C-alpha cells in the first residue's frame, strides 16, 4: 500500500503477471492508449493483461464549517506551486548532473596527464640512480 | 570492386570517425551556459579552474551559436588508449551497502537544501543578498511569460476569427431552438 | 448563502492575477510563478483544442 | 439499469477556458446564474400557491 | 446511431432491453416477429424488451457547452489529472537524475582521494629527483 | 502470489486529513441534492400549474 509513482495509497492497486506493481488501472490504461509498451521489459503490453481485483474502499475528511468557501483558488494556487517548485529542483538538478560529469571529464583527463608527469620523473629518476 | 572496397573505405572512415569521443554533449542535454570567463574569476579557494578548459572546449561545438564570451579556446585532446585506461584505474578501487547508504544521504540532504523556497538559497545561505535575488530572476521570469503571452495572443486572433464563425451561431440556435420551443410545448 | 444572495450580493473571489505586481516581496514571485504556470497550461489546452478543431463543434450542432 | 453505449455528447469550450480566472470566474458567475434560477423558482412557486 | 442488423441509421431508435443496442423500429418488430430472440446476443428478445424513446420530458434541458457544473468539475478534473501525469513523469525523471547525481558523486569522491595520492606519488618522485 | 512490496523512491507523505479532492466531491455532491430539489419543485410546479 505505498504507491510507487507517487506515494499516495492506491484506492485501486492491480497485480501484474510478469511483474506485479502498485499502480492504479486507469492510468495504466491511459499510458497503453498513448503508448501499449511495458514501461519496463520495453515489450508489448495489451489491456487484458490485468485481472480485476477487490478493494474496500476509504474514508474521506469532509471540510466543514461552510464559510462562503473560497479556499480552492488558494489551493489550487498551492498545488501548482508545489509542482513550479519540482520544475525549479528538477532544473537545479540537470544543472548540477551536468556540471559533476564535466568536472569527472577533466579530472580523469588530468589525472592521466599526471600519470605522464609520474611516469616521467620516475624514468628520469631511476635512469639518473642508474648512472 | 573499387567502390566495393572504396566505400567500406568510406565505412572505414565513419568507423574511424569513432576515434574521438567525448561526453555532456556526447548526450548534449543542458549545458554550463555561455558566460563562462567571468565564473573563472569568481572561482574561490585546484579542480575549480580545472574544469575552465573543457568549458572553453565546449565552445568548440555548435553549443556556441546560443552565445559566444571570451573564447579563449584552450582544448588539449585526448587518445582512446587515454580514456580507456583511466576507466579502469577510475573503478577498478571504487561494496554495494555503501551505494545503499550513499543514496540515503544525497537524497535527505536534497530535501534539507531543496526548501520551499521558490529561488534557490542554498548558495545565498552563505551570501547576504536575498531581495535582489528575487529582483533579477523574476524579473526575467516576467519578461519570459511577457513574450510567451504574445506569441500566444497571436494565436488568439485565430481562435476568436474561429469562435465568432462558430460560437455565436451554437449559442443563438441554442437559445432560440431552447425556449421557444420548450416554454411553448408546457403551453400545448 | 440564499439569505445572503437575496440582496445579490455577488460572491467576491480574488483576481489579482493581472495587475503583475512589480519586483517586491514573497508576493510578486508567487504571483510572477503562478502567471507562468497558469499561462503554460492555457497554451496547452489551445495546441490540444486546435489539435482537432471544430469537429466536435459541428457534431454538438448535428 | 444496463449500460448501453453512445459516442457521448462532445462540449466545445468556449474561447476563455483554461483553468485561471477563464475558469474561476466563469464558475463563479454560472454558481450566481444558478442560484438566481433558485430564486425566481422558489419564490415563482409560492405566487402560483 | 448506427445500427448492425441494416448498417444505415434508426430513422425512428430503439434500445434493445437484454441487449443494450440502437435499433429501427421495422427491422427490430422483424425480427422480434421472425422469433424471440436478440439478433446480436442470440438471447431471447420480445416486443416489450423493445424500448421506445420518451426523450420530451418536462424539466429544462441544459447546454452541454458551457453551463453544466458537471462540466466545470469535470474540467477541473481533467486540469487535475494532467497535472498529476506531469508531476508522476517529472518524478520519475527527478529520482532517475537522483540515482545519475549519487553515482557521480561517489566515482568522483574517489577520482579526488586517488588524486591526492597520486599527487603525493609525485611530490615522492620531484623529492626523489632533487635529492640527486 | 503477490511478491515482496516495493516502496522505493517515495518520500511518502501521511494521507493529511486537508486535500481537494473532499471539496471536489462535495461541492458535486452539492450539486446533485439542489439538482434534485429542482426537479422536485419543478413537478410541484407543473402540477400547481
Amino acid at each position: 500500500m505505498f504507491c510507487s509513482i507517487s506515494g499516495e495509497t492506491p484506492k485501486e492497486p492491480v497485480i501484474s503477471r510478469v511483474s506485479g506493481n502498485v499502480y492504479e488501472k486507469r492510468l495504466i490504461e491511459q499510458v497503453i492508449r498513448e503508448t501499449s509498451k511495458d514501461p519496463v521489459t520495453q515489450q508489448e503490453c495489451t489491456l487484458e493483461d490485468l485481472v480485476p481485483v477487490k478493494v474496500p474502499d476509504f474514508v474521506r475528511p469532509r471540510p466543514p464549517s461552510a464559510t462562503s468557501l473560497p479556499a480552492l483558488l488558494s489551493l489550487f494556487q498551492e498545488e501548482w506551486d508545489s509542482v513550479a517548485l519540482e520544475q525549479f529542483e528538477l532544473r537545479r538538478n540537470l544543472t548540477e548532473t551536468k556540471q559533476e560529469l564535466s568536472t569527472a571529464l577533466y579530472s580523469l583527463d588530468a589525472a592521466l596527464r599526471v600519470i605522464s608527469r609520474l611516469t616521467k620523473e620516475r624514468d628520469e629518476a631511476r635512469e639518473a640512480l642508474a648512472k | 570492386d573499387r567502390e566495393r572496397r572504396i566505400q567500406e573505405r568510406i565505412a572505414e572512415k565513419e568507423r574511424l570517425a569513432k576515434a574521438r569521443r567525448s561526453q555532456v554533449i556526447q548526450r548534449d542535454l543542458i549545458r554550463p551556459s555561455v558566460t563562462q570567463p567571468e565564473k573563472w574569476k569568481r572561482s574561490l579557494e585546484l579542480l575549480k579552474e580545472m574544469i575552465a578548459l573543457i568549458s572553453s572546449d565546449a565552445i568548440n561545438y555548435p553549443f556556441g551559436n546560443s552565445k559566444v564570451k571570451g573564447t579563449a579556446n584552450k582544448v588539449p585532446d585526448l587518445s582512446n588508449e587515454e580514456i580507456e585506461r583511466c576507466r579502469l584505474l577510475l573503478k577498478k578501487e571504487i561494496d554495494d551497502y555503501i551505494q545503499f547508504e550513499k543514496e540515503f544521504l544525497e537524497t535527505y540532504s536534497a530535501l534539507h537544501n531543496t526548501s520551499s523556497l521558490l529561488p534557490g538559497l542554498v548558495i545565498y545561505e552563505e551570501d547576504d543578498e536575498d531581495v535582489e535575488a528575487a529582483e533579477k530572476f523574476y524579473t526575467n521570469d516576467i519578461q519570459r511569460d511577457l513574450a510567451k503571452k504574445a506569441l500566444e495572443c497571436n494565436k488568439l486572433e485565430n481562435r476568436v476569427y474561429d469562435l465568432v464563425r462558430s460560437s455565436y451561431e451554437q449559442r443563438n440556435f441554442l437559445i432560440k431552438k431552447i425556449s421557444h420551443a420548450w416554454k411553448a410545448l408546457q403551453t400545448e | 448563502v440564499a439569505a445572503g444572495k437575496g440582496e445579490k450580493l455577488a460572491a467576491i473571489d480574488v483576481q489579482r492575477y493581472i495587475q503583475l505586481k512589480p519586483p517586491g516581496t514573497r508576493e510578486s514571485l508567487l504571483q510572477s510563478a503562478v502567471v507562468w504556470e497558469y499561462q503554460k497550461s492555457r497554451n496547452d489546452n489551445l495546441y490540444l483544442l486546435e489539435k482537432h478543431g471544430e469537429k466536435a463543434f459541428d457534431s454538438s450542432l448535428e
